[PDB]
RNA sequence: CCCAUAGUAGGCCUAAAAGCAGCCACCAAUUAAGAAAGCGUUCAAGCUCAACACAAAAAUCCCAAACAUAUA
RNA sequence: ACCUCGAUGUUGGAUCAGGACAUCCCGAUGGUGCAGCCGCUAUUAAAGGUUCGUUUGUUCAACGAUUAAAGUCCUACGUGAU
């Protein structure tokens, strides 16, 4: 089970999957920035 | 009692142990059930071997592992024993093992219609 | 004329000047022929794609064979193949200019109706062969009535209004929240994350 | 099968099991091939009798039984 | 419960039948599970609960008779299959590898000779997805595939 | 690769994470709601009229008969003024309470074939039934007076 | 048997059964209808 | 078993439409046609007549007959030998309501045909529908 | 005692149009193999076969494979033999092809098309890089009237 | 799940094509039923709609070991 | 046109073969427009096997004679420090 060519660049790449940890990290950043929006609105 | 281990799910039929004798055509793939029937210690031994760190100490460690298929243990090993570790999984009870008091304590959930063969 | 009209392979007068492969004509929601017109059933395009003359013949033959001429009538909601796909020779090294016209084809965008049926007949009577034709089509397609089309649309607004996710693709893309516009296309601001290439994700709010 | 007799008392509390039984199996749709049988319906807790001239008498008290149960019992007895 | 007795003459007699325990915690519910507040709080090993919907020979009882919701009937059926395969109902039988949480019948699964690459691994199912909504007492979700 | 591709192109991992984070989340509709708490009128009027038109009524289970046998039975009944009827229990059970027939509830279940008449040829009808040893007579109620099978036999004799 | 990705009953006696892990269309009257998923 | 035939009384031995179709069960064609001709003499001659023959398992004949057919009867009453082609717009003969009633008077009497409806409407409407399906206009 | 069947002789394979190249001779020349002739179809008599009840549907003679590279020719289609009872008259639409009486009497009912020529077939001192790729000629196809 | 009376094989042309090769009307009785929606008949005959009624496969050898529920 | 142009021609053949199964034969099954024999089709099966000659450098191909069969492929179109 090999991915043709070089991984992560070609037309056919290794399937990458989003972990719950990654989702939580992104959501944390989004919350910080929503607060930034609020504090920049005044 | 490594002969009496229990696999969750259908691992007894799906888990496959792969080995190669080195010779061409020497690839052998044996389900967990077949491996267990052949050697009643192999499954636990392989699990521990895979969990141990992959260095030169691993086989020295495996020399300290003593696997016995059944309740019998050699006398010297028994005399060496110091502590017994709690079993990681608590064995669920069967109805045959439940006491009538416990059955009574558990409520009846529904009224079966009287006119039913059952 | 309660029958589906025959579609020519290529326009009678061709385009002397070769034109570029503007894939934008397949990318994104369809803005034309998105609504029913003198009909009750149709084939909805749930994705973008190019309809070759072979697809046109498949549709025409299947529908004409499997509809009642006197009651059921059909109408094309898509122009005839008009975009030349200048497929080059059957082997040659790259270069030498642009290729020559070999096939003609009509672009289709998601949300576009391809064929529209009508007449005295209910939806289930037609679902069978319309669904077969939809599967035959080169893009995702669906046999849709007027009622089902409006139902799925209203469901889409219901989703957009009731989702409990505080984070929507629209909010994040428009606000450039995580600098994600460094990863998104400018078209994503208007596709709202529901379109990726020529594929349309209906399940996604 | 040689003879069958169905009795029930709808004047008293009804028993739909035997009613459905006689509606289903005691029909010429079946007797056309089961011509050897003689059906009688003597109506007045219920009682379904089946007489086999060989060695068997079958008595069904289809009060608490149901149509499916009694039909299966009849079929099993016919198979013998 | 009616039982048929033979002697040939055969007759059906209604015998003693249990009744729902007094004082349901949540009276006026759709299903017994909802009435007793057990929507997401029973597992394959809860034989005391499971056997109440089980024929004497091990089969499940019909949903019309039990009164269970459709989803709860499916959950109970799957939990009963798992309990039987785990050997927790030794007496509810028609007439040696220890298992538990077995989704499939042992004789219908093929060995995984070629587990795929890391991104397409063929995983061994454990438990049932029907119980995915059970009460979560663990920090990490319980895995349905091993 | 072009922006539009025949295959589904691989997304930048950041875009994939964005999609996952912005996936639709359906609302939870509180406690599980499931677990939470003119032929019809033609028949109505026809049966209303019939209940007064008929003076004597009876019912049988003429479902065990063939098409030809049923036709012959209908012919023998039409020889007299009696008329054979059938109507759903689904609509007849309301009819019993509508016409104030409490004793008639446990008489009509399954296939029921009414025998509405005003002149009793029940003697000859029973004679015809005799040569066909099945299709037993069922209880009825003449002019609001419930009659069992023994009552019908006595009335016939 | 005939291998089909989608199983369709052909006559009235064609019945679907999931056996040994996969679906089958069995038929007593017309064994020609035997299908395997 | 019942055998249904629409033979014409004029010709008692047409051939294929009786011989092979009746010979499968086992029949005496001579007796069958003799009885059919007896009925033909009993009734007017030269008119299609449905039959209700029932071939008993004992190999015996019980022929039952009634009124003649209805399509040919209506065509004759309208003075038509062959019906209209379209039968939705084409018409060749017109039959008045009084004539329809007069013919219906002697129509609701057969036993096998089951035309035993007490009301006159049941029969008049049925024959009117038959005529409408045929190429005959119902006057007034 | 009477039967109509459809035969279909094999279609010749199509030639190849390749060109050879190797480490010290980049332009190795035409390299397309010829296609294989289609398979003939033949009716043969058998004393064992009683009648035309065991007949079948379009008897399709096998088609020769296409030419390959390296001048590899294509295998000619295999000969398909049909069998019939002794004393069978074989006709086309009126024309009588053969009265097959003897045990094993055999007649060619549909020839197979000649295989196509690859581009190397057209190689010559004059034509040094042909590209022509003749397709396989089709095989005779016809309906047969069989009567005993 | 049931079972399917009858005007009549509705006529037309069609050897007859009756529901089925095809047009045109598509009424009708009992309480209740489309002069044809699918098999099968040269044509008939025999069966079902209903309504009565109640996904995957490639070539050296699979590829961490494992684990469903101890508190976020 | 991404590795190799600071001694690796290439094709066939010989020798020895490792492997895949998308099975040519041998094995076990379902269906059949399979009465039997026979075929046709599909599922499963890779343990084993899978010929010798004429022309041609040939791989192929044709032809001759066989065979249970003379399978489709990959292996730097396996294998020239053999
Ligand atoms: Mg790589
Ligand atoms: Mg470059
Ligand atoms: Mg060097
Ligand atoms: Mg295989
Ligand atoms: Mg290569
Ligand atoms: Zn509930
Ligand atoms: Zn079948």
């Amino acid at each position: 089970g090999r991915i043709p060519g070089r991984q992560w660049i070609g037309k056919h790449r290794r399937p990458r999957f989003v972990s719950l940890r990654a989702k939580q990290n992104m959501i944390r950043r989004l919350e910080i920035e929503a607060e930034n929006h609020y504090w920049l609105s005044m | 009692n490594t002969r009496h281990i229990a696999f969750s799910g259908n691992k007894w039929e799906q888990k496959v142990y792969s080995s190669h004798t080195g010779y061409p055509g020497g690839f052998r793939q044996v389900t967990a059930a077949q491996l267990h029937l052949r050697d009643p210690v192999a499954i636990v031994k392989l699990a521990i071997y895979g969990m141990l760190p992959k260095n030169l100490h691993r086989r020295t460690m495996m020399e300290r592992l003593h696997l016995f298929p059944d309740e019998y243990i050699p006398e010297d090993i028994l005399k060496n024993l110091v502590e017994e570790l709690p079993q990681p999984r608590k064995i669920p009870k069967r109805l045959d093992e439940y006491t009538q008091e416990e059955i009574d304590a558990f409520p009846r959930l529904w009224t079966p219609p009287e006119d039913y063969r059952l | 004329k309660p029958k589906l009209r025959f579609i020519e392979r290529a326009p009678l007068v061709p385009k002397v000047r070769r034109e570029p492969k503007n894939l934008s004509d397949i990318r994104g929601p369809s803005t034309e022929a998105t609504e029913f017109t003198e009909g009750n059933f149709a084939i909805l395009a749930l994705g973008g794609g190019y309809l070759h003359w072979g697809h046109f013949e498949m549709m025409r033959l299947t529908i004409n064979r499997s509809m009642d001429p006197k009651n059921m009538f059909a109408i094309w909601r898509v122009p005839a193949p008009f975009k030349p796909i200048t497929r080059k020779s059957v082997g040659h090294r790259m270069g030498g200019g642009k290729g020559a016209i070999d096939h003609y084809v009509t672009p289709v965008k998601a949300g576009r109706l391809v064929v529209e049926m009508g007449g005295r007949c209910e939806f289930e009577e037609v679902q069978g062969f319309l669904d077969q034709v939809a599967h035959k089509l080169p893009f995702a397609a669906k046999a849709v009535s007027r009622g089902t089309l409006e139902k799925m649309r209203k469901d889409q607004e219901e989703r957009e209004r009731n989702n409990q996710n505080p984070w929507t693709f629209e909010r994040i893309a428009t606000a450039n929240m995580l600098g994600i516009r460094k990863v998104l296309s400018p078209y994503d601001l208007t596709h709202k994350g529901k379109y990726w290439g020529k594929f349309y994700m209906p399940k996604r709010v | 099968v040689k003879q069958v007799r169905v009795q029930f008392c709808p004047f008293e509390k009804n028993v739909e099991s035997t009613r459905t039984f006689l509606q289903t199996v005691s029909s010429e749709k079946v007797r056309s091939t089961n011509l050897n049988c003689s059906v009688i319906a003597d109506v007045r807790e219920p009682c379904v009798d089946v007489l086999f001239g060989d060695g068997h008498r079958l008595i069904m008290r289809g009060a608490h039984l149901t149509a499916l149960e009694m039909l299966t019992a009849f079929a099993s007895h016919i198979r013998a | 419960f009616r039982e048929v007795v033979e002697t040939t003459i055969i007759e059906g007699r209604i015998t003693a039948t249990p009744k729902e325990s007094p004082n349901p915690p949540n009276p006026s519910g759709q299903c017994p599970i909802c009435r007793w507040n057990l929507k997401h709080k029973y597992n394959y090993d809860d034989v005391l609960l499971l056997s109440q919907f089980i024929r004497p020979h091990g089969g499940m009882l019909p949903r019309k008779i039990t009164g269970l919701c459709q989803e709860e009937h499916r959950k109970i059926e799957e939990c009963v299959k798992m309990a039987h395969r785990a050997g927790l109902l030794p007496n509810h039988r028609p007439r040696q590898l220890n298992r538990y949480l077995t989704r499939w019948a042992p004789g219908s699964v093929k060995p995984i000779y070629k587990k795929g690459p890391r991104w397409n691994r063929v995983r061994m199912p454990v438990g049932s997805p029907l119980l995915r909504d059970n009460v979560c007492y663990s920090r990490t979700p319980w895995k349905l595939y091993h | 690769s072009k922006a539009v591709t025949r295959h589904r192109r691989v997304m930048h991992f950041q875009r994939q994470k964005l999609m996952a984070v912005t996936e639709y989340i359906p609302p939870k509709p509180a406690i599980h709601p499931s677990c939470l708490p003119g032929l019809i009128r033609l028949l109505r009027r026809e049966i209303a009229a019939v209940f007064q038109d008929n003076r004597m009524i009876a019912v049988c289970q003429n479902v065990a008969l063939s098409a030809e046998d049923k036709l012959l039975m209908r012919h023998q009944l039409r020889k007299h003024k009696i008329l054979m009827k059938v109507f759903p229990n689904q609509v007849l059970k309301p009819f019993l309470e509508d016409s104030k027939y409490q004793n008639l509830l446990p008489l009509f279940v399954g296939h029921n074939m009414l025998l509405v008449s005003e002149e009793p040829k029940v003697k000859e009808m029973v004679r015809i039934l005799r040569t066909v040893p099945f299709l037993p007579l069922l209880g009825g109620c003449i002019d609001d007076t419930i009659l069992s099978r023994q009552g019908f036999i006595n009335y016939s004799k | 048997f005939k291998n089909k990705t989608v199983l369709k009953k052909r006559c009235k006696d064609c019945y679907l059964v999931k056996r040994r892990g996969r679906w089958y269309v069995y038929c007593k009257t017309h064994p020609r209808h035997k299908q395997r998923q | 078993g019942v055998i249904r035939a629409i033979v014409r009384a004029g010709l008692a031995m047409p051939g294929p439409p009786l011989g092979p179709v009746l010979g499968q069960r086992g029949v005496s064609i001579n007796q069958f046609c003799k009885e059919f001709n007896e009925r033909t003499k009993d009734i007017k001659e030269g008119i299609p007549l449905p039959t209700k023959i029932l071939v008993k398992p004992d190999r015996t004949f019980e022929i039952k007959i009634g009124q003649p057919t209805v399509s040919y009867f209506l065509k004759a009453a309208a003075g038509i030998e062959k019906g209209a082609r379209q039968t939705g717009k084409e018409v060749a003969g017109l039959v008045t309501l009084k004539h329809v009633y007069e013919i219906a008077r002697i129509k609701a009497q057969d036993e096998a045909f089951a035309l035993q409806d007490v009301p006159l409407s049941s029969v008049v409407r049925s024959i009117i529908g038959s005529a409408r399906s045929l190429g005959i206009r119902v006057v007034k | 005692d009477y039967r109509r069947v459809l035969v279909c002789g094999g279609n010749g394979g199509a030639g190849a149009s390749c060109f050879h190249s190797e480490p010290r001779k980049e332009f190795g020349g035409p390299d397309g193999g010829d296609g294989g002739n289609g398979g003939h179809v033949i009716l043969r008599v058998d004393q064992q076969v009683k009648s035309l009840s065991s007949v079948l549907s379009r008897y399709q003679g096998f088609s020769g494979e296409d030419g390959g590279s390296k001048n590899c020719f294509g295998r000619s289609g295999a000969v398909l033999y049909i069998r019939v009872p002794v004393g069978t008259l074989v006709k086309e639409g009126g024309r009588v092809v053969a009265d097959l009486s003897c045990v094993g009497d055999e007649y060619i009912a549909a020839l197979g098309g000649a295989g196509g020529k690859g581009n190397r077939f057209f190689l010559a001192n004059n034509n040094r890089a042909p590209v022509t790729c003749t397709p396989g000629q089709p095989g005779q196809q016809r309906v047969l009237h069989l009567e005993l």
